[PDB]
């Protein structure tokens, strides 16, 4: 996944 | 009531970008993502013309972020997903540094603007690394508890870093003692996945609790939350300047928020379940550069 920001 | 709406003046049409940035004098820009491509545009070239990037430079991994040096005009920075932190120069199409000390993807890279040598970035590994681009190990290294999403340098001074943290926190730091932060401001719930600075004393973050913040660095105080976007899941990019924040949405909108008012003062339609990737303004003028997941970057300008 791309660009997801973590938790 | 000065903006009402954001004119399309430019369009290239299409991969996600992850990050459009100006050069030092707002001549040029680059954009870096998904597509493992450092692609520069000539800014005259793109608002004047019916293109082609001028400078395209292949990389091993996905980028993540791009900063340009704030004097050596042809110098760029990147971020990427397998970590590497890579000083390039756009003329030679050289990678001049290539800083591997990360051990997980990083998400920043940032120049200093007073101190150009120096640059940081951060990681899933939850380290700040400050480099020098004079020396191939790293000169600063902070050890967090958490994943850091973005770390900006003040753009007064080199001492000082603020660090975007999937704690929901922003740290910031005096890098000569490293020991506690200065300050960690508190009020997003969720990861704060950028920080960008107004000024010397004014800091905005955004979250992906579908806020911005605006937050006071010289007395430790937070000053206001601007909502209406949608910003739950991605990197959807921050910009500020000196009045205004701009930051893209999970709804395919760019929205901008003058720092005064908690709503928006304009939004635009980019034009399927697509997000904006990344924003940058132009300095302190009514123009944007934007780009989202599918690729296509358009240069936006507020007007009344």
């Amino acid at each position: 996944r791309y660009a997801v920001v973590p938790d | 009531t000065r903006y009402s709406r954001l004119r399309v003046i430019a369009e290239i049409r299409h991969n996600i970008v992850s990050s459009i940035e100006f050069d030092r004098d707002d001549e040029l820009f680059a954009t870096a993502g998904v597509s493992r491509c450092i692609k520069v545009f000539d800014f005259s070239s793109v608002v004047n013309e019916p293109q082609c990037p001028i400078v395209e430079m292949s990389t091993r991994s996905k980028l993540s972020c791009l900063s340009w040096n704030k004097h050596e005009k042809n110098h760029i920075a990147s971020s990427d997903y397998e970590g590497i932190v890579t000083v390039w120069d756009v003329t030679t199409r050289q990678s001049l540094m290539e800083y591997e000390e990360h051990e997980k993807r990083a998400w920043s890279v940032d120049f200093s603007r007073t101190e150009p040598s120096m640059l940081v970035s951060g990681s899933d590994d939850c380290k700040v690394k400050v480099w020098c681009t004079r020396q191939e190990a790293s000169v600063i290294n902070i050890d967090m508890k958490a994943n850091i999403c973005c770390v900006k340098y003040n753009p007064g001074s080199s001492n000082y870093i603020a660090v975007g943290s999937a704690d929901h926190h922003i740290h910031y730091y005096d890098l000569r003692n490293i020991s506690q932060p200065l300050h960690v401001f508190s009020g997003h719930k969720k990861a704060v996945s950028y920080v960008k600075f107004l000024s010397n004393n004014e800091l905005a973050s955004a979250s992906t609790d579908s806020t911005l913040r605006l937050w006071d660095v010289k007395d430790n105080l937070p000053v206001r939350t601007f909502r209406g976007h949608t910003n739950e899941k991605n990197f959807v990019g921050l910009t500020v300047n000196s009045e205004y924040l701009a930051c893209g949405s999970e709804t395919n909108e760019v929205y901008v928020y003058h720092k005064e008012i908690t709503r928006p003062v304009t939004s635009h339609r980019f034009g399927g379940s697509y997000f904006i990737s990344a924003v940058c303004w132009k300095s302190d003028s009514p123009t944007m550069l934007t780009a989202n997941s599918q690729g296509t970057i358009k240069v936006l300008v507020l007007a009344a």
